[PDB]
RNA sequence: AGGGGAGUGAAAUAGAACCUGAAACCGUAUGCGUACAAGCAGUGGGAGCCUACUUGUUAGGUGACUGCGUACCUUUUGUAU
RNA sequence: GGGGCUCAAACCACACACCGAAGCUGCGGGUGUCACGGUGACGCGGUAGAGGAGCGUUCUGUAAGCCUGUGAAGGUG
């Protein structure tokens, strides 16, 4: 099955319309002030006022 | 030098009260859809609303001739399949008095945008009082 | 102070000091013309309503300019019958100026 | 100000960068460079290093503060395409095209 | 002498295209459908001027009317008393009093009136 | 990779995929319209808003609301078909 | 056709008025034929098809001319 008639420029521009990307929830770690992930050990290795990984 | 037209923004609007105490059907919904439209003023412009407000008050007591009290139909369908439902005009008047005369003069009335702001305008109720005392209508005969 | 007149084979409701365009006429530009086909003159209240015409009223104007109007387009097409014709038209015009409306 | 910084030829299409360019549109860069850093786009790791670069250049030629920027304007336009080719079934041929984008991105610290 | 064609086809698409301005989609923007869109509003044009007479003395009489019953009188009998006395008014211009005039169109009606049609 | 300056040049939006660089097609910005409304998407009438300036019988942009209105070619006795 | 219509907004007679087309008239323009020496009168829907008159493009002569870096052709308002 294939469409009888070409769609218009605004029909398809009105199907994209749900088409937007939402953001992430970013956190401020206090003792270091870095930014991270909210619940997500931070790129430097730490979490919630711990060193867990120490790179 | 050309025609004058009305502006919405400028037209006077005025509110009449009808009594439905032994009036035809039809012929007292013709007048309503007179007034409604503005066809009685000199400032009558197709494409603007130019009508006055209508109350009717006696809806119930509304009167027919001939046999039609119970040989006239109302049918509406629902949109499945046998959903055609009709019901006669005794019935309707003990049931919903205001749906009888709200029917003709909408049918009586364009059928676009602007006829649906026409229709607006008109206020029918099946007692003999209103609740539009503070806009203080007149009387109106026939 | 308005007077209705018949010039160009139209009415117009006229008033004193008013420029509007009527059909070409043929008078040279800046010259005097008056309507004596007058058939309805209002001062304030009083109002003359003109059997024919109102007996001694006149409307004295002067020409202004002469010109064209817009250009129309007509185009004659018959679908699948292979016919196709185009045209232009401007209309003329004689602007006046109503000087004053004697009753 | 209005200083400006432009990549032409990214290997990505251009519907597809167009998604991160208006999660950015309007933004501070201090707040633009944490979207895109956190994004699991592809497109926001290219438009990252667009953005930086439009800010060194703030910096330098211009003698501008980072915290004082914001992102202006943004835009992304085609670029030329690559036209391979596909074998189908039955001994059908398709015609593949590979998209590619010219992404600007303008800082102003008005 | 070999012609070419580019300069005048173009000079000739591009007279078409800007007769379809504000057209929607590609009744705007390519040839083919705002060559057809362009001849229908012609079209559409011829006929209207002679609509637009008929439109404008279907408004005025119903002002007229309107006008007319507010003194007593309908509109077929006032025409009918307008021919019968003298008066020959244009119904743009009876019009016109309806509205704005109103103590002048009362003196029309009355003049009609009084020639008992 | 690609850019931002600086330099050469009469001219780099003449920068090597380099004279000019149209159309389809894809974007960013501004103005107006659009979420109770039914159909070849225009045409006749027409308010409101915005811009410019000659400050309203003006010009330009939008077109709420409303009358009328079933593409083009070919082939046919005959096509919205 | 719908709303709705019953001493009708139905039917049968008679009467007067009005609406109603690109028909006719009014006003302003353009054209074909004929007659007279610019005026008159009488026309101007149209497929296949016949007849008449023109626009624009490239090249040759006019031109060893004329225009043009104080800006040509081309593109866009
Ligand atoms: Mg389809
Ligand atoms: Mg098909
Ligand atoms: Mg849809
Ligand atoms: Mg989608
Ligand atoms: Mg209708
Ligand atoms: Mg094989
Ligand atoms: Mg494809
Ligand atoms: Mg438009
Ligand atoms: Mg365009
Ligand atoms: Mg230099
Ligand atoms: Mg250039
Ligand atoms: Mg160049
Ligand atoms: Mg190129
Ligand atoms: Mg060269
Ligand atoms: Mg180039
Ligand atoms: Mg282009
Ligand atoms: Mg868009
Ligand atoms: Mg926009
Ligand atoms: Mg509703
Ligand atoms: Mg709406
Ligand atoms: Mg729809
Ligand atoms: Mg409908
Ligand atoms: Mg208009
Ligand atoms: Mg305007
Ligand atoms: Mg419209
Ligand atoms: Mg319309
Ligand atoms: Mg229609
Ligand atoms: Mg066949
Ligand atoms: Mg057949
Ligand atoms: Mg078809
Ligand atoms: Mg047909
Ligand atoms: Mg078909
Ligand atoms: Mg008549
Ligand atoms: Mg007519
Ligand atoms: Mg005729
Ligand atoms: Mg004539
Ligand atoms: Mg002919
Ligand atoms: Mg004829
Ligand atoms: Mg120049
Ligand atoms: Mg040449």
């Amino acid at each position: 099955a294939v469409q009888q008639n070409k769609k218009s420029r605004s029909a398809r521009d009105m199907r994209r319309s749900h088409d937007a990307l939402e953001s992430n929830a970013l956190s401020v770690e206090k003792s270091t002030g870095e930014v991270h992930l909210r619940h997500h050990v931070s790129p430097d290795g730490f979490y919630r006022g711990r060193k867990v990984v120490d790179k | 030098m050309k025609t004058y037209t009305a502006k919405p923004e400028t037209v006077q609007r005025d509110w009449f009260v009808v009594d439905a105490a032994g009036q035809t059907l039809g012929r007292l919904a013709t007048e309503i859809a007179r007034r409604l439209r503005g066809k009685h003023k000199p400032e009558y412009t197709p494409h603007v609303d130019t009508g006055d407000y209508i109350v009717v008050i006696n809806a119930e007591q509304v009167r027919v001739t001939g046999a039609k009290t119970t040989d006239k139909m109302y049918y509406h369908h629902s949109g499945f399949p046998g959903g055609i439902k009709s019901i006669n005009f005794e019935k309707l008047i003990a049931k919903a008095p205001e749906r009888v005369i709200e029917t003709a003069v909408k049918g009586m009335l364009p059928k676009n945008p602007l006829g649906r702001d026409m229709y607006r305008k008109l206020k029918v109720y099946k007692g003999a009082s209103h609740p539009h005392t503070a806009q203080q209508p007149q009387e109106l005969k026939i | 102070m308005y007077a209705v007149i018949v010039t160009g084979g139209k009415q117009h409701k006229v008033t004193e000091g008013e420029f509007l365009k009527v059909e070409k006429l043929d008078v040279a530009t800046g010259e005097a013309i008056d309507f004596d086909r007058v058939l309805l003159v209002a001062n304030g209240e009083d109002v003359k309503i003109g059997l024919p015409v109102v007996e001694g009223a006149k409307v004295t104007a002067e020409v202004v300019s002469h010109g064209r109007h817009d250009k129309v387009r007509i185009i004659k097409f018959r679908r699948r019958k292979h016919h196709m014709k185009r045209q232009g038209h401007r209309q003329w015009f004689t602007e006046i100026k109503i000087t004053g409306i004697q009753a | 100000m209005e200083v400006a910084a432009k990549l032409s030829g990214a290997r990505i299409s251009a519907q597809k960068a167009r998604l991160v360019a208006d999660q950015i549109r309007g933004k501070k860069v201090g707040e633009a460079l944490n979207l895109l850093a956190f994004s699991s786009k592809k497109a926001a790791e290219i438009m990252k290093k667009v953005l930086e670069s439009a800010v060194a250049n703030a910096e330098h030629n211009e003698g501008a503060d980072v915290d004082d920027l914001k992102v202006s304007t943004v835009f992304v336009n085609e670029g030329r395409s690559l036209k391979r080719i596909m074998p189908r079934a039955k001994g059908r041929a398709d015609r593949i095209v590979k998209r590619s984008c010219h992404i600007t991105v303008k800082v102003a610290d008005k | 002498a070999r012609v070419k064609r580019g300069v005048i086809a173009r000079r000739r698409h591009k007279k078409i295209l800007k007769l379809a301005k504000g057209y929607y989609g590609a009744r705007s923007r390519v040839f083919r459908v705002a060559k057809q869109a362009v001849i229908k509003a012609g079209q559409y044009a011829y006929r209207d001027r002679r609509q637009r007479k008929r439109q404008f003395r279907a408004l005025w009489i119903a002002r007229i009317n309107a006008g007319a019953r507010q003194n007593g009188l309908s509109y077929s009998r006032l025409i009918a008393g307008l021919k019968k006395a003298a008066i020959e008014i244009d119904r743009k211009v009876l019009a016109d009093l309806a509205v704005n005039e109103k103590a002048a169109f009362t003196a029309i009606v009355e003049k009609a009136k009084a020639s008992l049609a």
